[PDB]
């Protein structure tokens, strides 16, 4: 009986690799286009935006500095001290 | 933007002045952050004797 | 534009006001000295 | 790789200031952090006497 259940099993398990197979296949053309198509979102984004900056370069700068800056500063703990100090061996 | 740029072209100083009053007050919003000072800083300096 | 330095010193004074009543505060003499959390 | 090649080849410097700070952004998102500035710094410029 042993033999035979092995063939069985020998018989059954082949197929679903060339399942598994098609869809890792599918799966990688798709993160292709998907890639693709993000590029051409995001090189389309500068080419509008640049212009504009083109036109008055030093207010449109602070402005996004500080725009940065607020939510860099938003999420972190922060101790403010002095300068001139020594060591910190926590 | 062009907006933007074209209304605060007007005078940076002040632009800049007021918009980091505001980003302080979002910014240290309700989080432990201590802060060691002088009485002998600036912003004290109405606590001395007269 | 028609007054500057009164208008500035109020909005530093407000602004200032309202940080400092929400983070801990220790004010020590900075001539010396060194600490760790 | 192409396509980026093509576009940002008209101004490297504006260029890299973005998409450097969307990176700092996406980075310091996590609370997990702390940050030891000094009061004498630029951004807490407006912060002395005047």
């Amino acid at each position: 009986q042993y033999i035979r259940e092995a063939e069985a099993y020998t018989n059954e398990v082949q197929p679903r690799a060339n399942g598994q197979a098609q869809r890792i296949l599918e799966e990688a053309r798709a993160y292709k286009a998907q890639t693709i198509l993000e590029a051409q979102g995001e090189v389309a984004r500068f080419a509008k935006l640049l212009p504009e900056y083109k036109a008055a370069p030093e207010i449109t700068r602070e402005r996004l500095y500080i725009e940065t800056m607020e939510k860099v500063l938003g999420n972190t703990r922060k101790v403010l001290v002095n300068d001139k100090g020594g060591n910190l061996m926590v | 933007a062009k907006l933007f740029a074209d209304a605060f072209s007007k005078d940076p100083d002040f632009y800049a002045f007021i918009r980091s009053l505001r980003a302080y007050e979002n910014s240290f919003s309700g989080n432990q952050d201590v802060m060691v000072m002088s009485p002998d800083s600036d912003f004290f300096r109405y606590m001395k004797t007269p």
